[PDB]
């Protein structure tokens, strides 16, 4: 499953 | 100018062979022998430039230069079947860029069949049937096989195979027809066949 | 040896949210997709074996995609700022992350990398502890992520959750993902002129996609004189490829095609025409 | 960065006249992702043409398959017309049946 | 030898033009072109020495030749006529001094036809040994038969379990005419493979007779009904029968 960690560039 | 006075030379395996070449050249010449095996190019055997009038070449061949007779004969002591080819001699003069060649001579070295076992067999197609060829095989080299008198009957020339793994050589001819009305025993009829020829049924 | 990999593409439009598309692979099998163009965007299946998953899977993943899409929209604005670009003008952000596991089932390597408008932007090194920035603008992101100890979180994901999802998916579709389908091979010839002819060696219906086709002239490999087409999808989860060589006419029989692949008992050699 | 599409037109199983198949148009290596891709029979565009979900390779270049169901015949001629920003005009690539 | 020529076989129709390529041996700067017509033995055409035309025979106006900086040579024959049909030899030596032997390549066999309508590939049949022979001599003879082809450039080989064999082979020296008194007849050629009877019995042994035919290239027009008779390989097979 997709990673539940999003990071802003 | 060069000349090869023979079109065919027939010899038997084992014996000596000689292909003749005479030359008509002003002064000391340069002489060459080539062989044309079937469906290949020309191969260089040897040449005479100067020195020993006996020159040795490839494939156990050799050639004697005779100024007195203006001759350059190709020679080999013991003929092999494989030596059957077109043989060409050539001369170069001092100002000749080209090799001047003769018309060529055919060497036919007949195999020596120790135990002739003449037979006419019938072989049928690994697919359909009624498609059949006739294979006259295992005859001696002296037997001649002529073409069919029938416009619809096909006969191949005699042909020598060699099972190198067993030191055994064989002559064979193949014949077939358009018609299904054609018999293995009626093929090869125009040809004089040995009386001993084993025909199965 | 196996892998899971997610591939994200975000394309911002002049006027409208960015389009966000995501594809998920296990090995070379696409198994999920998400497109922000629907009116009710949902994670959807593209492999038969992900279908055993209940509704909770699809619901939760959809939430995560929409959030990622959201992040990407912002990342996209931020980047327009970093490179001093007007808001006017479409841009592309691409993201790729995943884990490779051993025959063991443990992490071989992790991957976590980004590209902006086609070019490399920033990527995670193999230690899973540091970053590599492509330009001075990506160093903005680099400082930001180092200050926020982001490496720890991705390493955590890559070593842990990634592998467990992968391990499970491989259980769920063992037949389809552990068989190797070997190529149906053959050779075609083309008399392109009097003095040359084209020998083209085919490989059809293989899986996975990694294969080698090499022509050899008498055991010498004709590396530089061969046209090799990029392995292509059959449309049914298998791959086709071909390699072709232009040989002198008449010297055809000296050439042989060598096929290597996992589904093949032993390397094939072919020729003809 | 711009990159030009690599077009390859072909069939799923080997063509045998009057047996239904799939005609594929695989476009790869292109950037940006904006691309037009049509299948053609005898010059005219085909309806009901599906495609894959946009993805890219380890080297960041995009790829799309656009497939269709077809039955090949001895008279019929199937092409692929692709349009992109790297191209002077639509590019056509004829189905070769051995390429 | 070291001298190579491409192609080996060239089929064309009157009016057309052709180019023959030759690679002299390494080192060799002198190149010679010769025509072997069936009617007139080996004739000399032209010579190049290190890029410059030197000696010339009775080369026709519609002929020419070239030697390039890489030392390879070409011979161009245009406005072809039936009489041009022959074997074309390239040869090379180091210098052009008379004592120097010339090394020849394999020849290009050129056949100029009236029009390409008459070109037909062969059909190829294998024939299985006679049980007679097998019990009589302990030896098995298979026969191949390639038929109804035109013209007579074919090359035949026996392949046993995917390797080409020479021992126990003999092929007809030349193809025979299927209609001997029609000047534009088709042709047929035959071959024989002989093996031990133990070998032919093993049904795990594979026998393939392969005929490569020499026909059109793709650049040739073909507005005829049937398929285009390009250069191709027609084959036939049988398995050992116990």
């Amino acid at each position: 499953s997709p990673r539940w960690y999003f990071y802003y560039l | 100018s060069v000349a090869q006075p023979e079109d065919q030379v027939n010899v038997a395996e084992g014996n000596p062979l000689t292909v003749k070449c005479t030359y008509s050249v002003s002064g000391n010449p340069y002489l060459f022998w080539y062989v044309q095996y079937p469906n290949r190019g020309l191969q260089f055997l040897l040449k005479y430039i100067t020195g020993d009038n006996l020159v040795k070449g490839s494939y156990g061949f050799e050639a004697e230069f005779n100024k007195s007779q203006t001759s350059f004969h190709l020679k080999k002591p013991s003929a092999l079947v494989s030596d059957s080819a077109l043989y060409f001699c050539a001369v170069r003069d001092y100002n000749n860029a080209r090799l001047m060649f003769g018309d060529g001579t055919q060497l036919v070295v007949k195999p020596n069949i120790q135990n002739p076992d003449p037979a006419v067999y019938q072989l049928r197609d690994s697919k359909s049937s009624d498609k059949s060829v006739c294979l006259f095989t295992d005859f001696d080299s002296q037997t001649n096989v002529s073409q069919s008198k029938d416009s619809d009957v096909y006969i191949t020339d005699k042909c020598v195979l060699d099972m190198r793994s067993m030191d055994f050589k064989s002559n064979s001819a193949v014949a077939w027809s358009n018609k299904s009305d054609f018999a293995c025993a009626n093929a090869f009829n125009n040809s004089i066949i040995p009386e001993d020829t084993f025909f199965p049924s | 040896s196996h892998s899971m990999r997610y591939f994200y593409t975000s394309v911002s439009r002049p006027g409208g949210e960015p389009r966000f598309i995501s594809v998920g692979y296990v090995d070379d099998t696409q198994f999920v997709r998400f497109d922000s163009d629907a009116a009710s965007p949902r994670e959807e299946p593209r492999a038969p074996w992900i279908e055993q998953e209940g509704p909770e899977y699809w619901d939760r993943n959809t939430q995560i995609y929409k959030a990622q899409a959201q992040t990407d929209r912002e990342s996209l604005r931020n980047l327009r700022g970093y490179y001093n670009q007007s808001e006017a003008g479409s841009h592309t952000l691409q993201s790729m992350y995943g884990c490779d596991v051993g025959p063991d089932g443990r992490l071989l390597r992790g991957h976590d990398q980004y590209a902006y408008d086609g070019k490399d932007y920033i990527a995670l090194n193999e230690d899973l502890r540091s970053w590599t920035a492509a330009d001075t603008a990506a160093q903005i992101t680099q400082r930001k992520w180092e200050a926020a100890r982001e490496a720890e979180q991705r390493r955590a994901y890559l070593e842990g959750e990634c592998v467990e999802w992968l391990r499970r998916y491989l259980e769920n579709g063992k037949d389809k993902l552990e068989r190797a389908d070997p190529p149906k091979t053959h050779v075609t010839h083309h008399p392109i002129s009097d003095h040359e002819a084209t020998l083209r060696c085919w490989a059809l219906g293989f899986y996975p996609a990694e294969i080698t086709l090499t022509w050899q002239r008498d055991g010498e490999d004709q590396t530089q004189d061969t046209e090799l087409v990029e392995t292509r999808p059959a449309g049914d989860r298998t791959f086709q490829k071909w390699a072709a060589v232009v040989v002198p006419s008449g010297e055809e029989q000296r050439y042989t095609c060598h096929v290597q692949h996992e589904g093949l008992p032993k390397p094939l050699t072919l020729r003809w025409e | 960065i711009q990159r030009t599409p690599k077009i390859q037109v072909y069939s799923r199983h080997p063509a045998e006249n009057g047996k239904s198949n799939f005609l594929n148009c695989y476009v790869s290596g292109f950037h940006p992702s904006d691309i037009e891709v049509d299948l053609l029979k005898n010059g005219e565009r085909i309806e009901k043409v599906e495609h894959s979900d946009l993805s890219f390779s380890k080297d960041w270049s995009f790829y799309l398959l656009y497939y269709t169901e077809f039955t090949p015949t001895e008279k019929d001629e199937y092409a692929c017309r692709v349009n992109h920003v790297t191209l002077s005009q639509p590019k056509i690539v004829k189905w070769d049946r051995d390429m | 030898s070291g001298v190579t020529q491409t192609p080996k076989h060239l089929i064309t129709a009157t009016g057309q033009r052709v180019t023959l390529r030759c690679s002299p041996r390494s080192g060799d700067l002198s190149v010679y072109w010769y025509q072997q017509s069936l009617d007139q033995g080996l004739q000399f055409l032209i010579q190049y020495y290190n890029g410059e035309e030197r000696a010339k025979g009775n080369i026709l106006e519609r002929f020419s030749a070239q030697q390039f900086p890489d030392l390879h040579s070409e011979l161009n024959l245009s406005s072809l006529e039936l009489g041009d049909s022959a074997l074309y030899f390239c040869a090379s030596s180091v210098s052009g001094g008379a004592y120097n032997e010339q090394f020849f390549g394999p020849g290009t066999r050129l056949t100029v036809l009236e029009d390409l309508k008459n070109v037909f590939p062969p059909e190829v049949a294998v024939f299985e040994p006679s049980e007679a022979e097998i019990s009589h001599t302990q030896k098995a003879t298979l026969v191949c038969l390639a038929t109804g082809f035109y013209p007579d450039h074919v090359e035949l080989s026996w392949w046993v379990n995917g390797k080409e064999v020479h021992s126990g082979v003999c092929t007809d020296p030349q193809p025979l005419k299927e209609q001997p008194a029609l000047n534009d007849s088709r042709y047929a050629l035959s071959s024989r493979l002989r093996v031990s009877a133990t070998f032919w019995q093993n049904p795990r042994n594979h026998f393939r007779c392969q005929v490569q035919f020499y026909g059109l290239s793709e650049n040739d027009e073909w507005t005829q009904d049937r398929a285009k008779p390009v250069t191709q390989i027609v084959s036939a097979e049988a398995w050992g029968r116990a």
